RNA sequence: CUCGCUUCGG
């Protein structure tokens, strides 16, 4: 198989296609936010402290870069190792203290990595 | 002196003994002092290095310490009481001749332009030279004396020392420690190691055909056996090991947990284990053996001379070595001390003050620079020729041997390899300095232009490389080390993990290194033939400077270099604004480096500061060094390390055992930039004499020469020899003395 | 040896069959040869090569004075008892030439 | 070739059953019989100089 | 390269915040799935996450062998004990994964659901890697054991009730050396019994195929406006470079960061001692266009003296009254008066001669000659120049300063002529 | 052995005497040729070092061009003083009676 | 290695070319060319090294190894086997050495020392064991060559 | 000599290849009369030395050449009735190299040291098909002994001397004709010499010992002679032939080639001092001791 | 003095 890359994932995931995928990207471990209200000190702000709502845009400029604007500042996003084995997102809901759901939610087939756009944070300032 | 000794005290702060609990002895502060002489009863008085040389004495200074103890359940505290005396380098902070004019050093009786650096012991100076010696914690592929392509790694860590290898003796992997009693199959100790399936170990090992057709004698071998749980491998190694005679206290007929102890510790120690998971050490050792099964093929076996796996170690460390292991025997006597006082003697409560000896610490450090022979049995090293006399037949010499190198091999054979001038010592050493005899090329000397880093903190590389994409080797199966595009980056021989598009990884840690969130000497490397990052960051290596070249045409231009001589900017402003970089031997692999400007093409990362920084000091002294042979360089660097002439401008209060004076030195017409750099012309080494290149009276056949008979008569070659002749009248036990 | 500071032992034998035995078996008169393959060893050496190279090329010739300083050059030690026996001159007619 | 039990991941060998030659896993009772030609060639270099010189 | 296509938007759903798992089976190709494999049963550890999957394994399938099954259910447990069997029938039924957790925080993992336009990410309370375990074969082993036991017992058919009384070896609690004591917390065994401690939670498993399954996939989309300005994630890049990358925390020594650091007097005074003579503009450029010009020429007034339109550090700067001269070791004091009378002799004239500055201050040769150097090159046949060119411009701008830099030679004049009786 | 390197530290230490200057005589670098041959030249003498020699011995000039010039000389610890050594009976070991 | 081969046969040429063109161009009197001439120092080799080329530096009697990765010094391009990039020296010793030519030729220089260190010990060792096994032997009056016994 | 050699390289003899030890690593070899000698080299002279296919004819019969070097494919066949290995002959390449091997040398190849592979395991089908049928033998081995036979079948030896590791086709380009000659890197000097179409009268060899068990005392001490000769003439240096003559002399005097080693030096001398002086004093001298033996002062 | 260690020389 040949290595596809981002922006030609999407591409076929929409235009292609039109059935949703389940996908899988890594964040990096600091935000470009503050922890709204959660009692801080800058430190690491992650998804478990933003709220719900459109976050961010994800732009898909020529050349086939793909960035992620999440806000004042933009991400990078590129493919992560090709797995190959079975990955499973399921939900595991533990509604009663003593009896759970396990809810496979779905099948995980490609890895997205997100990183800070470095050179442009340099020459910025 | 200004930080490790702190922290080899907070390693060892609090001292205490079993027997009589709620008894201790705690460290507060240690400080070392400025040099002073004991010779004054109980009074010191500060004394010049040069009175240290004409008394026979030794350049110390008082190691004191604070400390709080409870002598009867009553905490008493001390707030300054001397436990020692550190041997002071000359020019050092703490060393009072640093920061002076020369006035001041004339008031001092020392010369403006003697290098320092050295120890004065018992009225000898001595220089602790650069030791060479092999990066720890590297998987190094090599052939033995049978062919059989292996491989090693000697996992070093703060305490333990341990070469494990790996062996493919019988077209079957097998892994030796000097723990086991039986070289063990592989695949039993991936088994061990929380891996069970025999399908994820060799999908660790690689998914190449001829990988796993290499690997298949091993599932057989594991297979024959009945070995398939962790609990049957633990059990097989438990079954492999042997007691370390005799091992007093026995925890339950210990085997397995045995086994599990040795995976954990013993095995690979500079691989961790988090809280016996052993995911990271099964991923190491699957590189390992797919390294080996890469290399059984092309012979791409790895060379040892190659010094981008070389470390130096310069006085710092060693001293550090020493004084942690004289400190660890002192608070050892210390305790034992207390326990053979404390619960038996009387009301009269033991209090460590009236036994804190203070020799201990001093005699050792003496011995162990004058004797020069290191014994750290807490280390098992047992070095000798540490320390050497430093050489004052001139200037010259004591400056070239201030900077030599000594390697971990010795001429005590004829080896081959190390001897030889491997290319990677551009730029690093100096090519044609090499002592003439039994020691060619096991004696090195620097280079002009060189700096050996230092170790760093290692927190902020993890966190930018974490930052930039690298993902977590626990998160994936072994299958993805064996994609093509897959980079593993490594850190200190430490798996970080693995990486995608390893040219723009590289390239932001660069531009990080050159922007200052990173520290400068902190290298990066990349092996496109084993497609591993390496990220250096641990001290004793080589670094160059260099100018950074981008799209060929330099960062450094007219106005930065009229700028630096006009005084507006130094070369730490050249460091900040990303003008020149410092280059690491492994990170100059990388690179590609123009001599000069009209070198430069399109694809040139750097540029050459100066070409004639690649010979060393005393390869300085030659005039058109280039136009000779290299043999003749060599010679004259020995010879001039030999030749005779002025020492310094206190050479005449000084008293030495041997010592030669021209009686009319002259400055050479044709002096290099070296000779200016190194003020060599202030204490010149020779006279110029009218040669006349002719054969005449055939006394001068074989490199015999014609001297004049007036040119001497005049003054010409007109020599001084110095000798000493010491005594000692010394009062003995009975009060008798010599008279 | 090269005469680069090179340092030479020197014994005296203390018996007179065993100088008589060196003298003899070793005197550097009888063992000009080395026994490897017969060759001689002791022989001239540079500038004694480039010496008599120039004296005996084409080019030169001395007049009587030159040639008798050059041939009286070697009248010392046990050869100061031997008539000089100059050669006839080569070229006499024009100027009076030896090779 | 290797070849891996679906069940737990062990390596696989050939053996005979009662009606056909299978692969089997040494750990678990999962088997699967031959149906058809399984081969793996390997291709060993040939030696190709004819070693004229001189 | 303009973003042509594609503006997808991020939206982020906290519904799901601490049920979500990832399960990544390392031994299973994503093309052979679990979808049809029915599931008995689940056991999990809310701390210390450690799932335990329990599934049934068909039998009458032709890549079953039946003789070893019934082989190996006999192995693990007895012939027909089954009060603790792990196999209900006398078959090898039940298959067991066990989890190895990868990372101890997955804040930094997302899940993320695709939809046309819209990518929903959803942050994972754990991932944990589900390999086959072989624990019968322990509990095979264990029976293995009890067995031989059974059979050494079974020596004599008859064994007589042994006096087998269990003296009463109660030990001593030794207190333990704390060294000791680190040692067996750090002890597998230690851990492994804490890890057991905490009791174990079962589940039922609801598979892909199940209605509930799809019923749950909705909770993974956040209910939201498609355009909503964030009010966090406002953070400027300087301020997110902050962030990800936190602090750890000759003459010549600090640098040009270290002295923009620095208050503008100590600036001005570190930029004279380096360079000693520098004009007004350089002096500008250097410091930044963002000081103002009053303010700077105050504080080169106090620490240098103008020549020829140029500035030229005071002598007192260079010379501390503690310092000496590195050639001569002649007090402060007098370097300072000859470096006061070699700038006077510049201000009266372009060329200076040495041996004139050497008779008139008495001082040596290399301290005249490095008050000369600071300050000045040599120009065959004329003597000693000043280094930098007559400025005229900063003169014409600033008459005002060029008054009181002449009476302050008018003054500096008069001592030198009292000191040197010239 | 090929030193070139002397030749030219000679001519260039000529030049530089002649003319009181110190030339560089630094690696992959330093004066060339050219320009000491030049000053050389302006200063009269032979722009090679080679110059008319009269022997001292006979008074009469030499056939060949003599290479004349200022180098620098350096005077090595090793002494034929110190290295000379004689030795007589002389003193003995304890252990095995030899020198 | 037949590139190898090739390209040394090259740079041999090149080399004894140039030597053959100074020697040729070369006036008599030449006091170096005396001196290989009548054999009493130096040969022509040394002539042509030291004015007109320096011959392809061998290391084993074979090209510059590569000390790094897939080249001899980071100042040429990977993969590179031009003859400048792997040991000749086209600059003589009168016209100076570059600073890859001066390495080049160090290298060498240092191969040859450590051979001889190394020669010297092994050739002892033979020695001592010749002469210790040779020395009993005599030639008798009788013609015949007979051992101790 | 010793010093004066310069242990240089690049002296290939004529073949740019086949790295042979000269100098004092061979001389050392030499007078030590090591059994086994590293590059042994052994020069065979041909009946016809004109003809190329000839020599290589007797190249292929002399050199050894595994199965794996011939078989253009080996695969093991799981049939649902039976397994085995099957193996194709690339008669091609046999013919190329003028191997003469058919499918029935390679079965007789096989079943020789081979876990004894029974003759009715190997079987031919086609002109180059050869099939192995392995069985359980009880000893730690079951059918999935397949695996093994696939980690040695194609290293099994069908033609030439197993001790013969690679031999070449050298060529003499003498004006007068080219004649062809083999030089066998190997260490079997009878094997060669017995090969059909190999002049066995004029074949040498560099391993003194081999030369001395195979054609006697006087063959070896001419092998140690030409050998030394050719060793110190490859250097440059020329050694008087009566010095070597007499050193080989010195090694066969005693009817066997004695080294100069210790071990060889205790069996010629016989003073009890002189071997103590040189290695191993202690042991020589207490078992002098316990012997009892008078040592002459000869 | 004995012994070791280094640095030289060649
Ligand atoms: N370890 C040693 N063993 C025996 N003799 C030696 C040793 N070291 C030096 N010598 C003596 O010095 C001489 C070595 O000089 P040699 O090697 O021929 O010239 P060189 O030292 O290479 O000079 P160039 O570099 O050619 O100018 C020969 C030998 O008698
Ligand atoms: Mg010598
Ligand atoms: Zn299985």
């Amino acid at each position: 198989l040949p290595k596809d890359v981002s922006v030609a994932e999407l591409l076929r995931e929409l235009s292609l296609t039109k059935e949703e995928e389940l996908l899988f990207l890594q964040l990096p471990d600091t935000l470009p936010g503050q922890p709204p209200t959660q009692d801080i000190a800058e430190n690491a702000c992650t998804l478990a402290d933003l709220t719900e709502g459109q976050v961010g845009k994800l732009l898909i400029r020529k050349s086939g870069r793909v960035q992620l604007l999440l806000g004042k500042v933009t991400l990078d996003v590129t493919m992560g190792t090709a797995c190959s084995f079975l990955q499973e997102l399921v939900s595991v809901g533990l509604g009663d203290s003593r009896t759970g759901e396990m809810t496979v939610l779905g099948h995980v087939k490609h890895k997205l990595v997100c990183s800070p756009d470095f050179e442009s944070l340099l020459d910025h300032k | 002196i200004n930080v490790e000794i702190k922290k080899i005290m907070k390693a060892n702060e609090k001292v205490t003994s079993d027997a009589d609990p709620m008894w201790y002895l705690k460290y507060l502060n240690i400080y070392v002092g400025l040099p002073d002489v004991e010779e004054s009863f109980n009074v010191t008085r500060p004394v010049s290095p040069h009175e240290c040389r004409l008394r026979d004495m030794t350049y110390s200074a008082p190691i004191t310490v604070d400390i709080e103890y409870t002598r009867g359940s009553q905490r008493i505290i001390r707030n300054a009481l001397p436990i020692g005396r550190m041997p002071i380098m000359l020019r050092s902070s703490n060393c009072v001749l640093t920061g002076k004019t020369p006035a001041e050093f004339a008031k001092l009786n020392e010369c403006p332009l003697d290098p320092g650096g050295y120890f004065i012991v018992k009225g000898v100076e001595k220089v602790i030279l650069i030791q060479e010696q092999l990066s720890k914690n590297r998987i190094i592929v090599e052939a033995d004396r049978k062919g059989a392509v292996g491989a090693s790694v000697t996992s070093s860590t703060h305490e333990k020392k341990s070469r494990t290898n790996m062996a493919v003796k019988q077209g079957r992997f097998y892994l030796r420690h000097n723990t086991l009693s039986e070289d063990i199959p592989i695949v039993i100790i991936f088994k061990a190691m929380g891996v069970e399936s025999d399908q994820e170990i060799v999908q660790m090992i690689g998914t190449e055909e001829h990988v796993m057709a290499a690997f298949g004698p091993s599932l057989e071998e594991c297979q024959k056996a009945q070995i398939f749980t962790q609990m049957q491998a633990l059990k097989y190694i438990g079954n492999k090991v042997r007691r370390q005679r005799m091992w007093g206290g026995g925890p339950k007929k210990t085997k397995i947990e045995e086994a599990r102890e040795l995976l954990a510790s013993t095995i690979l120690t500079h691989v961790p284990v988090k809280e016996f998971n052993f995911r990271a050490k099964c991923i190491y050792t699957a590189v390992m053996v797919r390294r080996v099964i890469l290399a059984q093929g092309d012979n791409k076996v790895d060379d040892r001379d190659y010094y981008g796996n070389k470390r130096l170690e310069l006085a710092g460390q060693l001293l550090s070595l020493l004084f942690e292991d004289l400190f660890k025997k002192f608070n050892s006597e210390m305790k034992k001390i207390a326990d053979q006082v404390i619960p038996k003697q009387r009301a009269a409560q033991f209090d460590v003050v009236k036994h804190m000896r203070q020799d201990q610490i001093t005699n050792g450090m003496v011995n162990a620079i004058s004797t020069g022979n290191w014994s750290l049995k807490r280390f098992k090293m047992d070095r000798q020729g540490v320390t050497q006399v430093l050489s004052r037949l001139s200037y010259i010499s004591a400056l070239g041997m201030m900077t030599r190198i000594s390697s971990q091999f010795e001429k005590t054979r004829k080896v081959s390899g190390p001897r030889s001038l491997q290319p990677s010592q551009w730029g690093m050493l100096c090519p044609s300095d090499t002592p003439e005899g039994e020691a060619c090329g096991l004696v090195k000397n620097l280079a002009l232009m060189t700096h050996i880093t230092t170790d760093m903190e290692d927190g902020p590389i993890v966190k930018l490389a974490s930052n930039l994409g690298v993902e977590d080797v626990n998160l994936l199966c072994g299958e993805e080390l064996s994609y093509p595009n897959v980079f593993l980056v490594f850190l200190n021989g430490n798996i970080l993990g693995v990486i995608r598009d390893h040219k723009k990884l590289v390239n932001t840690f660069r531009l990080m290194r050159r922007a200052g969130y990173i520290n400068e000497f902190v290298s990066i490397s990349t092996n496109l033939t084993d497609r591993c990052v390496y990220i250096s960051s641990d001290g004793g290596r080589l670094c160059r400077p260099y100018i950074i070249v981008k799209k060929q045409k330099p960062a450094v231009t007219n106005k930065h270099m009229e700028e630096l001589a006009q005084g507006y900017r130094n070369f730490e402003d050249f460091l900040h604004e990303s003008l020149v970089e410092y280059l690491d031997v492994n990170e100059e692999n990388d690179c590609n480096i123009a001599l000069y400007e009209h070198t430069i093409n399109k694809d040139t990362t750097h540029l050459e500061i100066e070409p004639f920084t690649l010979l060393g000091v005393c390869a300085g002294l030659i005039p058109y060094p280039h136009h000779n042979q290299s043999p003749r360089n060599t010679y004259q660097c020995a010879m001039g390390k030999q030749a005779m002439g002025t020492i310094g401008y206190n050479q005449r209060n000084r008293i030495d055992t041997l010592m030669y004076l021209l009686a009319y030195p002259q400055k050479p017409m044709v002096k290099t930039k070296t000779i200016e750099l190194i003020e060599f012309e202030k204490l010149p080494a020779g006279q110029n004499a009218t040669v006349a290149v002719m054969s005449y009276s055939g006394y001068d056949i074989e490199d015999a020469l014609v001297l004049n008979k007036a040119s001497l008569d005049r003054g010409f070659g007109r020599c001084l020899v110095y000798k000493n002749a010491k005594c000692t009248l010394k009062r003995y036990t009975n009060q008798t003395f010599d008279k | 040896a090269d005469f680069d500071g090179d340092e030479m032992n020197l014994h005296l034998p203390q018996t007179e069959e065993a100088k008589a035995e060196a003298l003899v078996l070793m005197g550097t008169k009888a063992n000009l040869v080395t026994p490897r393959n017969g060759e001689p060893l002791i022989a001239a050496i540079q500038d004694f090569l480039t010496g008599a190279y120039l004296l005996t090329l084409k080019d030169t010739f001395f007049d009587r004075a030159k040639a008798c300083q050059i041939i009286a050059s070697i009248l010392v030690g046990k050869d100061e008892k031997i008539k000089v026996r100059l050669p006839p001159p080569t070229i006499l007619k024009p100027v009076t030439l030896w090779t | 070739m290797l070849l891996f039990c679906p069940g737990c991941g062990n390596g696989l060998i050939v053996e005979e059953g009662q009606r056909c030659h299978r692969f089997a896993c040494n750990t678990c009772p999962y088997v699967h019989n031959i149906t058809r030609k399984v081969t793996n060639r390997k291709y060993p270099k040939l030696k190709e100089v004819d070693d004229v010189l001189g | 390269d303009d973003p042509v296509v594609q503006e997808i938007d991020v939206y982020l759903a906290k519904s799901l915040a601490e049920k979500l798992y990832l399960f990544q089976y390392p031994v299973r190709p994503a093309s052979m799935t679990y979808d049809d494999i029915p599931h008995l049963s689940a056991k999990i550890k809310p701390k210390q996450q450690k799932v335990e999957l329990e599934m049934a394994i068909d039998t009458l399938n032709p890549n079953y062998c039946r003789s070893k099954g019934e082989q190996i259910a006999l192995n693990v447990d007895g012939a027909c004990a089954d009060e603790t069997s792990t196999y209900s029938s006398k078959l090898m039924d039940k298959q067991t994964f066990c989890s190895s957790q990868t990372t101890s925080n997955t804040s930094r993992y997302a899940a993320a659901l695709y939809r046309q336009g819209e990518l929903h990410l959803t942050p994972l309370h754990g991932i944990l890697q589900l390999r086959p375990s072989f624990s019968y074969l322990d509990k095979a082993d264990a029976k293995h054991r009890e067995r031989e036991a059974a059979n050494e017992a079974g020596d004599s058919s008859q064994d007589e009730a042994e006096d087998d009384v269990k003296q009463i070896t109660v030990r001593f609690s030794r207190p333990e050396s704390e060294q000791a004591r680190q040692r067996r917390v750090q002890s597998y065994e230690f851990l492994q019994k804490k890890h057991a401690e905490e009791p174990w939670v079962h589940l039922h498993y609801y598979g892909l195929r199940d209605s509930r399954s799809e019923h749950e996939r909705q909770y993974l989309l956040c209910p939201g406006s498609s355009g909503v300005e964030n009010t966090e994630l406002v953070k400027s890049p300087s301020e997110y470079l902050m962030m990800l990358m936190p602090p750890s925390q000759p003459s010549n020594v600090l640098s040009m960061a270290q002295l923009r650091t620095l208050p503008l007097a100590d600036q001005i005074k570190i930029l004279m001692k380096n360079v000693k003579v520098m004009p007004f503009a350089n002096l500008m450029s250097l410091l930044g266009p963002s000081i103002d010009s009053v303010a700077v020429l105050r504080g080169i007034q106090k620490v240098a003296m103008l020549v020829q339109g140029n500035w030229v550090v005071k002598s007192d700067i260079l010379y501390p009254k503690d310092s000496s001269s590195p050639h001569s070791g002649v007090p402060a004091e007098v370097l300072c008066r000859g470096r006061d009378f070699v700038m006077w002799k510049f201000t009266q004239s372009r060329w200076v001669v040495r041996k004139e500055v050497a008779t008139v201050t008495k001082l040596c040769a290399e301290d005249v000659k490095d008050f000369l150097e600071h300050m000045a090159v040599v120009r065959i046949n004329k003597g000693w120049e000043f280094i930098l060119p007559y400025d005229g411009e900063f003169i014409k701008k600033h008459p005002d300063v060029v008054q009181r830099q002449h009476m302050l030679w008018t003054g500096i004049q008069a001592k030198l002529e009292k000191v040197y009786n010239l | 052995r090929m030193t070139v390197g002397k030749l030219i530290e000679l001519l260039a230490g000529k030049a530089g005497v002649l003319d009181g200057r110190f030339h560089y005589g630094t690696a992959f670098g330093g004066s060339k040729v050219k320009d000491v041959c030049e000053d050389l030249v302006r200063h009269g003498y032979n722009y090679l070092g080679k110059d008319y020699v009269t022997s001292g011995i006979t008074g009469e000039p030499l056939e060949a061009y003599i290479y004349f010039g200022p180098v620098y000389y350096q005077k090595l610890k090793h002494m034929v003083l110190d290295k000379m050594h004689a030795r007589a009976r002389g003193p003995r070991a304890v252990l095995t009676r030899q020198p | 290695e037949t590139l190898e081969a090739l390209i040394l046969k090259e740079l041999s040429v090149i080399r004894d070319h140039a030597g053959s063109a100074c020697l040729r161009e070369l006036d008599k009197s030449n006091s170096p060319l005396t001196m290989a001439l009548c054999g009493s120092k130096g040969s022509f080799i040394n002539i042509s090294q030291m004015i007109a080329c320096v011959g392809q530096q061998a290391i084993s009697g074979s090209r510059v190894p590569d000390g790094f990765e897939n080249r001899s010094l980071p100042h040429f391009e990977k993969h590179s086997k031009l003859p400048a990039a792997k040991g000749f020296v086209a600059n003589s010793f009168y016209s100076g050495l570059t600073p890859t030519e001066f390495f080049f030729h160090t290298m060498a220089g240092r191969e040859g020392l450590v051979d001889t260190a190394v020669k010297t010990a092994e050739t002892g060792y033979m020695q001592r064991r010749l002469v210790k096994s040779l020395e009993d032997l005599c030639s008798q009056y009788d013609l015949t060559v007979r051992s101790s016994t | 000599p010793g010093t004066q050699m310069t242990l240089k390289t690049f002296h290939f003899a004529g073949v740019a290849s086949m790295n042979i030890t000269l100098g004092v690593p061979r001389i050392k070899e030499i007078i030590n009369a090591s059994k086994a000698i590293s590059t042994p080299i052994i020069t065979a002279q041909l009946d016809k030395d004109d003809d190329a296919d000839y020599a290589r004819l007797v190249k292929g019969r002399i050199e050894k050449t595994l199965l794996g070097e011939i078989s253009e494919y080996i695969e093991e066949v799981f049939l649902p009735d039976d397994c085995f290995i099957l193996v194709k002959l690339s008669l091609e390449r046999i013919r190329l190299l003028r191997l003469e091997v058919n499918a029935e040398t390679v079965r007789y190849s096989i079943c020789t040291s081979k876990l004894r592979v029974k003759p009715g395991d190997v079987a031919v089908h086609g002109e180059a098909v050869v099939c192995v049928t392995p069985r359980e033998n009880s000893k730690s081995s079951m059918y999935y002994v397949l695996q093994f036979l696939k980690e040695d079948l194609p290293k099994v030896v069908v033609q030439g001397i197993p001790e013969v590791s690679r031999a070449v086709i050298h060529i003499d380009e003498q004006s007068g004709k080219e004649k062809y000659k083999l030089l066998v890197e190997g260490d079997n000097l009878r094997a060669v010499m017995a090969t059909h179409g190999v002049k066995g009268t004029r074949t040498t060899s560099n391993n003194t010992y081999e030369v001395e068990k195979t054609l006697g005392i006087e063959a070896a001490r001419t092998t140690i002679i030409n050998e030394i000769q050719y060793t110190m003439v490859n250097h440059g240096m020329s050694i008087d032939r009566r010095h070597v003559m007499l050193l080989s002399d010195l090694m066969t005097y005693k009817g066997e080639v004695l080294g100069i080693t210790r071990f060889g030096l205790a069996k010629m001398k016989e003073s009890v001092l002189m071997l103590a002086s040189f290695e191993k004093t202690a042991d020589h001298l207490f078992d002098a001791a316990y012997f009892g033996q008078k040592d002459s002062v000869c």
